[PDB]
């Protein structure tokens, strides 16, 4: 609840960057948070992860 | 061992000397010399930070 | 629409060519993903980034945070776990500025 | 006109009083039927299916403002349900005006509902500064509780005269539309590190004070900022209601609390 | 790091008994959870929101991401109320009058 | 015009016009209230020897452990979330200076303040010279309180949109003890005009921003019909301020129509303002009741 409240009372004057870990939908979490404030928002993400482990 | 020892002995030495010598710094400190490291929150901050500047 | 996905490859054609002016300098080389976001950052974007590397997301944000020197506003840096949260002061006091 | 049904309760022995309710009235409605007079008229089936029409884009229509409505929130009910609660305390007085006591519980961290009843009752604020600094250990201390028979014979009465007040608001907690027992209401209340703050801040070394303290000290230095917090919001408060013989003690014991191992923090301070 | 190392490990240090292998693959070999949403209320909340009014809380409640599934398609919601309501108007009374009387309550 | 020159006349003492007896606890300063085994002292009360003694006129009003005597003439005290109005009295280099009729002066910090562009841009030292040229000596403002300081002293903010300098209009001070508390002192009356509800006991009644921070000066002239209803609700509420009524939306609203039969002009006899007054009360018995 702390993120949310801090998002909705968030003013429309700032540019926020959202940086996760490979969360599996984050295409309509960047779609509310595009239409909670009047502001556009991309995605990017990637694959094939360097250093590869087992 | 030689660096472990001035790193810390610049680190811990910057209080008053009753809180210098206290178990949990000893005991830390100790370990800390054969190359171990105990990290949790139950521990103080001035001896948290250190063990990750040695890391 | 509000929700535009960058395809992996489509955008990027050049990336010295714009930007004619330079920046935060990094010694080793940067990937396509954060030549990317540093595109759409430069524009006042707001940059979503889903990827698995640690310090790899952490260009941009240093980006940002020089970008915010030359433009002497502030910003702010939240992370939601103590070790972390004095890591990123540590690596950024000694590496410039005041933090 | 149909083969004999068996009977939804008698055949089947399904004695569930909806259902013979509902057959009951089955019946009546079909012996009315009979004796009905629109059946007969010229155009009975038209103007009956005008009339379904009619219905359905009403009922559409109200389910679309309902579906647009403040009612349709989930915890709406609940937050009810945590007004009525902060209003039988004299809080909020009517429909959204606050009275004066409902403005203390503003200006304050935590614990706001037990800390200003604890300030209005007065339970605390006639006793010596380094006692008061122990007693609200208890709300911060986050640890499992057992104390020490050997504590001063006021210790013994200075623990259940709050949790009376714990007895106080459990039961307005529960009978209000909230779903939080009353006991467990209390069960946060722990009063572990009370014996050992009590001597840190009457002036004793560490080095013993970790010795016979059974706990790690890496918590108690927490323990201690956040207690201090509250001690230094308490001034605001007896300050707000015009007190200051609380305001008074709160202040010694917050220049009796700052050490100089608490802040030493990290390194490169300065 | 970003390639400042030859490989990494990741072991699994079982010292009890077999680990029963069944969540094993359920966790390891697995999609991350959805992003779901824990609003919910306290005390504090509302005591802050109430001395002073510029927002209310209804409007944090409605304006959450747990009602998200249902709000996403409120305007057309509303223009789908406006269209039905128009469409009330297009419809002539029924006649209720002679032998029709009985007519409501037989549809009910 | 004739100028009406009159004689006083007698005052009718003990308010024998309704009749009323109060079940109130009364006191005067010197008098010993309850001195029971445990209690607190409030604001107007001191201690002696085990003695609670009330310092002030007015009533005692206790809740559930504190007794506390409540004065029927003070000035404003601050308090955090306080709608208030107030006049610049001094610009400093760092600051303005307002004055709100409390114990001190107030202080209107240059970091809150929605300065002109209304975005961000920047904030820097180069704004401080030009601080000093738009917020000048003798401005309105209408403000919110923020913290209170160690010696009495209020430091009120203006971070929104309904905050900032005001326009044209009329003001009207009245004691602090008259105005009802409430949720929402922004009103917008349904009769041409509107009204701030200052709780400092500043009333700030301009009109109706037509549609839709002083960024906009909007210096012309306002139209005939406005007027009359500013003077209107000045006079109406200098006349249910003078008696003892308490000032909110409804008193306001229901004295306005009951001044609609005659004029303007001729509302500022001593007889006028009974006969509108008790209107008034007895409107409010006959809704309320």
């Amino acid at each position: 609840v702390v993120w949310e409240e801090v998002l909705i009372m968030l003013p429309d004057h700032v540019s926020i960057i959202l940086l996760s870990a490979t969360v599996p939908n984050a295409l309509e979490f960047a779609d509310w948070i595009g239409r909670l404030k009047r502001r556009q928002i991309y995605v990017i993400s990637t694959v094939t992860r360097p250093v590869p482990l087992e | 061992k030689s660096e472990i020892h001035l790193f810390l002995q610049r680190c811990l030495a910057r209080l008053r000397g009753s809180d210098r010598q206290l178990p949990q710094v000893l005991h830390m400190s100790e370990l800390l010399n054969r190359g171990l490291g105990v990290h949790h929150s139950g521990i103080l901050p001035i001896l948290k930070e250190i063990v990750e500047m040695l890391f | 629409q509000w929700a535009i996905p960058v395809d992996a490859t489509s955008p990027v054609g050049d990336f010295y060519r714009l930007i004619p002016q330079p920046a935060f300098q990094w010694a080793f080389e940067p990937d396509v993903f954060q030549k990317q976001a540093i595109l759409h950052l430069e524009r006042h974007d707001s940059v979503f980034v889903a990827a698995h590397t640690s310090a790899g997301k952490t260009v941009v944000a240093e980006y940002a945070i020089a970008l915010a020197q030359k433009h002497m506003t502030r910003t702010i840096y939240t992370s939601p776990i103590k070790a972390l949260s004095n890591q990123k002061f540590r690596d950024f006091r000694n590496t410039f500025g005041d933090v | 006109a149909g083969p004999p049904t068996l009977d939804p309760v008698n055949d089947l022995q399904l004695k569930d009083m909806s259902v013979v309710e509902g057959g009951l009235r089955a019946r009546k409605l079909e012996e009315l039927i009979q004796g009905a007079q629109c059946v007969h008229s010229p155009r009975f089936p038209a103007q009956y299916l005008k009339l379904r029409e009619r219905m359905q884009i009403q009922k559409e229509m109200e389910r679309l403002r309902f579906l647009l409505s403040d009612q349709s929130l989930l915890l709406l009910p609940e937050y009810h349900q945590r007004v009525e609660v902060l209003r039988t305390l004299g809080y909020v007085d009517e429909a959204g005006t606050v009275k004066l006591a409902g403005r203390v519980a503003c200006a304050m961290s935590s614990h706001e509902l037990l800390l200003t009843e604890l300030m209005f009752d007065n339970a605390l604020s006639t006793l010596r500064p380094e006692e008061i600094a122990a007693l609200l250990s208890g709300l911060v201390c986050q640890s499992p509780g057992d104390a020490g028979d050997q504590l001063p014979n006021t210790l013994k009465q200075g623990i259940e005269r709050v949790r009376a007040v714990a007895k106080r608001i459990g039961e307005v907690q529960v009978a209000c539309g909230l779903n939080q027992t009353v006991e467990e209401f209390v069960g946060e209340l722990n009063f572990g590190l009370v014996e050992v703050v009590y001597e840190w801040a009457r002036g004793m070394p560490f080095s013993e004070l970790a010795g016979l303290s059974g706990t790690p000290e890496g918590l108690v230095v927490r323990c201690i900022q956040r207690l201090a917090e509250m001690c230094r919001s308490l001034r605001g408060a007896a300050r707000l209601v015009g007190e200051p013989v609380l305001g008074a003690k709160m202040e010694t014991a917050a220049t009796l609390l700052r050490r100089d191992i608490v802040f030493a923090a990290s390194l490169y301070t300065q | 790091r970003r390639g400042l190392d030859p490989t990494g490990t990741v072991i699994l240090l079982c010292k009890g008994r077999v680990p029963e292998m069944a969540d094993l693959h359920r966790m390891m070999m697995g999609k991350p959870s959805q992003l779901q949403s824990q609003f919910r209320l306290t005390y504090t909340m509302i005591l802050n929101l109430l001395r002073v009014d510029a927002l209310r809380v209804e409007d944090m409640m409605k304006r959450s991401f747990s009602e998200f599934p249902s709000r996403k398609d409120s305007k057309a919601h509303e223009q789908a109320l406006a269209e039905l309501t128009k469409r009330l108007g297009a419809l002539e009374e029924p006649d209720m009058t002679g032998q029709l009387v009985d007519l409501p309550e037989y549809y009910s | 015009m004739a100028m009406e020159m009159r004689l006083p006349v007698a005052r009718k003492p003990l308010s024998e016009r309704l009749g009323r007896d109060t079940k109130k606890h009364l006191v005067v300063p010197g008098d010993t209230i309850t001195t029971d085994t445990g209690f607190m002292r409030g604001h107007g009360t001191y201690m002696g020897e085990e003695k609670l003694i009330a310092s002030v006129a007015g009533s005692v009003e206790r809740v559930n452990k504190l007794i506390c005597v409540k004065a029927l003439k003070t000035r404003y005290i601050g308090e955090v979330g306080d709608i208030v109005v107030g006049r610049i009295t001094e610009v400093q280099q760092k600051r303005w200076k307002v004055e709100t009729n409390s114990r001190l002066d107030s202080v209107l910090l240059l970091s809150s303040m929605n300065l002109p562009g209304g975005e961000l841009r920047r904030r820097s030292a180069e704004d401080e010279l030009a601080m000093r040229g738009f917020l000048q000596e003798g401005d309105l403002i209408s403000a919110e309180v923020q913290a209170v300081f160690s010696d009495g002293a209020v430091s009120l903010h203006t971070r929104s949109l309904k905050y900032g300098k005001l326009g044209q209009g009329v003001l009207v001070q009245v004691s602090p003890s008259l105005v009802k508390r409430q949720k929402t002192h922004f009103h917008d009356l349904p009769c041409g005009a509107s009204v701030i509800l200052g709780n400092n006991g500043f009333i700030w009644i301009y009109p109706t921003p037509e549609h839709k921070g002083g960024f906009i000066a909007n210096l012309e002239p306002v139209s005939l019909a406005d007027r009359e209803v500013i003077s209107r609700l000045r006079n109406c509420i200098i006349s249910l301020v003078t008696q003892r009524m308490m000032l909110y939306d409804t008193s306001i609203l229901y004295c306005y129509e009951a001044s609609l039969p005659h004029q303007i002009k001729d509302i500022l006899k001593p007889e006028i303002m009974e006969e509108i007054v008790m209107e008034t009360r007895q409107r409010l018995l006959e809704q309320e009741g």
